[PDB]
């Protein structure tokens, strides 16, 4: 029943910056623990008993606090530190977690490399048509994709998703799929994905012509 | 070392009870407690309960009426049972060993009346000293998750496997890509290995430049 409130919800730090996140409890706690979680993996015990580091954790991490006030600090932000951090307590019968602090590495701008993929003949033979646009290794995360078919703007028939920040180069990638019936795909020629991003002085268009091998 | 492995249904109908097994190794279940934690997609961590060495149990107050945890010490097995299911019980469920320092890999359980469906895997062929991109589209499967590797794990550098999207049909679609030197497209073989455990559907799809 002890509520843990973490702050900030989201933060970005440049390499070498000192990072501090906080966990405040609704009632006094004897010890605070912290877990790190990265995309597609179980949470890892990172700090325990308020200020002890699990084996393998870099010494730039530290933890502190007492009573209702705790905090985790990285002396010098590094790319591998980008992740979600959860505080955790078990000073009463019910174990509780904070809602997490999502920590991003703030790097230089990187323009996406843009690639377009027509539907495969296998898919077309199966009876559906998907066109895919990849925006690879860009920063910051904000990016816009517009699909055009014979210069018709497509609205509502695409979906997209984005990877978590890369642990090495701190970039994002984004995949967008435009869904068409086979008949619609086969009755149009030019398929384009137009990308807007801070690293591009003007929107960039990658296109292909259906039927051109 | 201490290991905890979950075995779970993947898809479960809301008319059923969710049942998950956690097989442990490396520590005594008679001496140490084992906890269950869950994480809905895109959300935080929630502790469900614990079974202690002597068999006593503690549950999260909000869910105490729905949860039951038991165990078999001789088999080193812990059993979670969640009743009164709703779609919002869809989550990754973890068993957690002593000191909360060892976690299972987690099993994604989906609560739905829909049926399981394995994916179709289509190539994203590299377009016709230069970087090229290729990939595969894992289309029309249910429930989550799908895993993707490349060349049986021999190819990891440059790989991006994206979050799945839920199509209007109620089926998921996922893409995985990799960037490689353009000069390798004619001499290296690229295979994406797709596993949809909820349907026991596995595919290995070769991706090559179009002829």
């Amino acid at each position: 029943q002890i509520v843990l409130t973490q702050s900030p919800a989201i933060m970005s730090a440049s390499p070498g910056e000192k990072v501090t996140m906080t966990c405040s409890a609704s009632s006094s706690v004897s010890y605070m623990h912290w877990y790190q979680q990265k995309s597609g993996t179980s949470p890892k015990r990172w700090i325990y008993d308020t200020s002890k580091l699990t084996s393998g954790v870099p010494a730039r991490f530290s933890g502190s606090g007492s009573g209702t006030s705790y905090s985790l600090t990285i002396s010098s932000m590094e790319a591998e530190d980008a992740a979600t951090y959860y505080c955790q307590q078990w000073s009463s019968n019910t174990l509780t977690f904070g809602a997490g602090t999502k920590l991003e590495l703030k790097r230089t701008v990187a323009a996406p490399s843009v690639f377009i993929f027509p539907p495969s003949d296998e898919q077309l033979k199966s009876g559906t048509a998907s066109v895919v646009c990849l925006l690879n290794n860009f920063y910051p995360r904000e990016a816009k994709v517009q699909w055009k078919v014979d210069n018709a703007l497509q609205s509502g028939n695409s979906q997209e998703s984005v990877t978590e920040q890369d642990s090495k180069d701190s970039t994002y990638s984004l995949s967008s799929t435009l869904t068409l019936s086979k008949a619609d795909y086969e009755k149009h020629k030019v398929y384009a994905c137009e990308v807007t991003h801070q690293g591009l002085s003007s929107p960039v268009t990658k296109s292909f012509n259906r039927g051109e091998c | 070392e201490v290991q905890l492995q979950e075995s779970g249904p993947g898809l479960v109908a809301p008319s059923q009870s969710l049942s998950i097994t956690c097989t442990v190794s490396g520590f005594s279940l008679i001496s140490y407690g084992v906890s269950w934690v869950r994480q809905p997609p895109g959300k935080g961590l929630e502790w469900l309960g614990v079974i202690w060495g002597d068999g006593s149990t503690n549950y999260h107050s909000t869910l105490i009426s729905r949860l039951s945890i038991n165990k078999d010490n001789s088999k080193s097995q812990v059993f979670l049972k969640l009743n009164s299911l709703q779609t919002d019980d869809t989550a990754t469920y973890y068993c957690v060993g002593p000191r909360f320092a060892y976690w299972g890999q987690g099993t994604l359980v989906t609560v739905s009346a829909a049926s399981t469906k394995g994916p179709s895997v289509f190539p994203l062929a590299p377009s016709s000293g230069g970087t090229a991109a290729l990939g595969c589209l894992v289309k029309d499967y249910f429930p989550e998750p799908v895993t993707v590797s490349w060349n049986s794990g021999a190819l990891t550098s440059g790989v991006h496997t994206f979050p799945a999207v839920l199509q209007s049909s109620g089926l998921y679609s996922l893409s995985s890509v990799v960037t490689v030197p353009s000069s390798s497209l004619g001499t290296q073989t690229y295979i994406c290995n797709v596993n949809h455990k909820p349907s026991n559907t596995k595919v290995d799809k070769r991706v090559e430049p179009k002829s």
